[PDB]
RNA sequence: CCCCUGAAAAGAUAUCGGGGGUGCCCAAAGCUCGGCUCAGGCGGGUCAGAAAUCCGCCGUAGAGUGUAAGGGCAAAAGCCG
């Protein structure tokens, strides 16, 4: 910045991207990293392999992939977190991995948040994430039932905020109160779909 | 005083830390540059002499200090000091030691002879080079005899030979 | 006086870094995975000196002879003894000149 | 006259300037007694919860050990920053200096006594009071330099100065300004 | 016994050589997790002041890190919980 001894920081840190005190920490695991990262509309989901030249990305997805079997929820509700989780580990586990450590980076580690979710979808699809009891949101919370009930109150009592706040459900045409069964028979294509494809 | 010609050769690494060293003696020398200083008035002068080293050794302070005022108040008395600009270039970081038995100066130098002979400060020296600069003047070209006469009266008063080197800005 | 022999004991400009080298170091080092027979260079990492192997092995040539938990364990020679050097990747880096 | 419509709009929708914060600071001493009733009444006064705040550096000739409870603050948004605001500038008497802007979009000015606020009562269990209430403006986008993940600078055309702050107060919450 | 220099860019290296320290201290000054950023400067702010608490801008470490010296350390090795 201001003369030859300022120490510029790494790129990645200095961007406000990378924690590699916490990443130094990961590497040490020799193990795969179920990075999880949330955007505005979004979830990321990705198994990552370190090397020395540069880090290489098994398997990687948004939550855009649920348009593929069909989702009408929101993009980055628990329930999108979840089924993303489920469709990165069958990918994972078709292309050869079974354990991984969950890295959500700079985001905190609150229980029952959606890089939660995404790591319980994971361990849903048959590969092993450690974690503790009390962190992996309900199964109310996954399936969607507090936006539904949300959805719900919300109609009773200010149908035009109902309207407001769920517009988008509604030009795709799935009310918010529908979520949890929507939510049953999507989990249900992408569970079938990825089984036969593991049979065959 | 012990004579010049102990402390005139370069024997050992330069002893300059004052923070290191205990009782360090200050630079008795008051003033460095002489005559007229500021670079505008210096605009009017356009010859350079300069009183330059021709072995390597080191300068005393008192030495640099005789060859100073010996040069300062001949270009005073025949020169004036609206006329003339003269700097001593050299300033006597090197600090000498002297082992000596002696008064109130540590217990280490009540022992006698050889034991614990690191010395105590006894003066401070400047450490010169072949081909470098002691005495410069800035002066305008008139005056030239009374220049090379003033750094010949310097010259004397100095360990080490040296010799002038006249030329235009 | 004669000299003192800490485990660290002539190590100011060996330990020292440079203003551009200040902070923390990539982590590249850790992932390199040396498998027995590989050829490493000891280049210690003043940032985690704890682990750093002594002054006197800077600048050797080893041979990976195993693995310890996270540590490598490296068959060296101090002019013609042979020493063992259990160290971590971090003061380790792969030697290309076989 | 609420938060959400307290604005000053330019002529672009995102360029709209609005109360960020109030923020309202008693420091007092070190007293246990005398910090609890400066602390219920920042409490009775703002309808917040304070926060103790404690001495950064021991100071002696203050008598204050660091890490001692010396000060209350309570941080205030929205509806409660706003009502808090104009019963604030009733008590100072709805003037504010033009020195006291800062360029920055904040405005601080002291309140010497809380007798002078509406709706409060001289009580003897409690004393008279001061305070100093520090108006924060903002505009949209702020969040940039707050947020944890990809913290940057905001952008300079998007940042508060003093003479939008000066005609925010003016032309907005009606205070003299001089 | 320990640090810097001597020590001559691998290792080793002495003198009643130079500059210093050691015979402790701490149930937290030890372990870990999280949050935060220091010295200092500047603008605004009741008592309030050079210095108290508060709002904001700058700030490569100019602070701190028990204790010598050297080294290391900034989403930390510092500060708070
Ligand atoms: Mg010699
Ligand atoms: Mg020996
Ligand atoms: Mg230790
Ligand atoms: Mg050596
Ligand atoms: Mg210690
Ligand atoms: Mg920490």
């Amino acid at each position: 910045a201001r003369g030859a001894r300022y120490k510029v920081p790494f790129r990645r840190r200095r961007e406000g991207v990378t924690n590699y005190r916490k990443r130094r920490k990961l590497l040490l695991s020799r193990k795969p990293r179920l990075v999880v990262r949330k955007t505005n509309k979004h979830l990321i989901a990705q198994i990552v392999i370190a090397r020395p030249h540069g880090d290489e990305t098994v398997v990687g997805l948004d939550t855009r992939v649920l348009s593929k079997f069909g989702w009408k929820g929101d993009e980055n509700n628990t329930s999108a977190a979840y089924l993303l989780g489920l469709i990165v580990g069958y990918k994972a586990r078709a292309k050869g991995i079974k354990e991984a450590i969950l890295d959500i980076g700079l985001h905190r580690p609150t229980p029952g948040a959606r890089v939660f979710a995404v790591m319980k979808g994971v361990i849903d699809a048959g590969v092993e994430v450690p974690h503790g009891e009390e962190v992996v949101p309900s199964e109310e919370r996954i399936r969607g039932e507090h936006v539904a009930e949300y959805a719900k109150r919300l109609k009773e009592e200010a149908p035009e905020a109902y309207k407001a706040r769920f517009s988008r459900y509604l030009q795709r045409g799935l009310p918010p109160e529908e979520l949890p069964s929507h939510f049953e028979e999507v989990k249900k294509k992408i569970v079938e779909y990825y089984e036969q494809k593991l049979a065959k | 005083a012990r004579p010049a010609r102990c402390y005139r050769r370069i024997k050992g690494p330069p002893y300059t830390r004052e923070e290191y060293i205990h009782g360090a003696p200050m630079i008795q020398i008051p003033k460095f540059d002489m005559g007229t200083t500021s670079a505008a008035a210096r605009a009017a002068f356009t010859m350079v002499a300069k009183l330059v080293a021709e072995e390597r050794g080191q300068i005393r302070m008192q030495a640099l200090e005789a060859a100073r005022q010996i040069s300062s108040k001949y270009l005073t008395k025949y020169v004036g000091d609206a006329n003339y600009y003269l700097r001593l270039n050299v300033v006597p970081h090197h600090v000498l030691r002297e082992n000596r038995m002696l008064a109130m100066a540590g217990a280490d130098r009540l022992q006698e002879g050889m034991r614990l002979a690191f010395g105590s400060p006894a003066g401070r020296a400047a450490r010169v080079e072949p081909g470098q600069v002691i005495f410069y003047v800035e002066f305008k070209p008139e005056h030239l005899a009374h220049v090379k006469e003033a750094l010949r009266r310097a010259a004397s008063k100095l360990p080490i030979p040296t010799r002038i080197v006249v030329e235009p800005k | 006086v004669k000299r003192t022999h800490g485990y660290r004991y002539k190590s100011r400009k060996l330990l020292s870094k440079a203003p551009r080298e200040r902070g923390m170091s990539g982590l590249s080092r850790l992932l390199y995975e040396y498998k027995p027979g590989d050829k490493v260079v000891i280049d210690i990492d003043p940032t985690f000196i704890s682990t750093a192997p002594h002054r006197r092995y800077q600048g050797k040539v080893g041979v990976v002879i195993g693995t310890r938990g996270r540590a490598y364990v490296i068959e060296t020679y101090i002019g013609d003894k042979k020493k063992i050097i259990i160290t971590t990747p971090e003061h380790l880096r792969p030697h290309l000149g076989g | 006259m609420k938060w959400k419509e307290l604005v000053l709009v330019k002529d672009h929708p995102m360029k709209r300037v609005y109360i960020e914060k109030v923020v309202v600071n008693i420091g007092v001493g070190t007293g246990g007694e005398r910090l609890e009733k400066a602390a219920n009444l920042l409490r009775e006064l703002t309808g917040a919860e304070p926060s103790l705040r404690r001495a950064k550096r021991s100071i002696k000739d203050f008598g204050i050990r660091k890490g001692e409870p010396i000060g209350v603050a309570v941080t205030l948004r929205r509806d409660k920053a706003v009502e808090f605001l104009m019963r604030a500038l009733q008590a100072v008497g709805n003037r504010i200096k033009r020195s006291s802007f800062d360029e920055r979009g904040n405005v601080c000015f002291g309140i010497k006594e809380h007798i002078m606020l509406p709706g409060v009562k001289y009580d003897p269990a409690v004393g008279i009071w001061g305070m100093d209430v520090c108006v924060r403006l903002a505009k949209p986008g702020l969040r940039v330099q707050l947020r944890r993940r990809r913290r940057s600078k905001v952008g300079k055309g998007q940042l508060v100065t003093r003479e939008e702050a000066v005609e925010f107060f003016q032309k907005v919450l009606g205070v003299q300004v001089d």
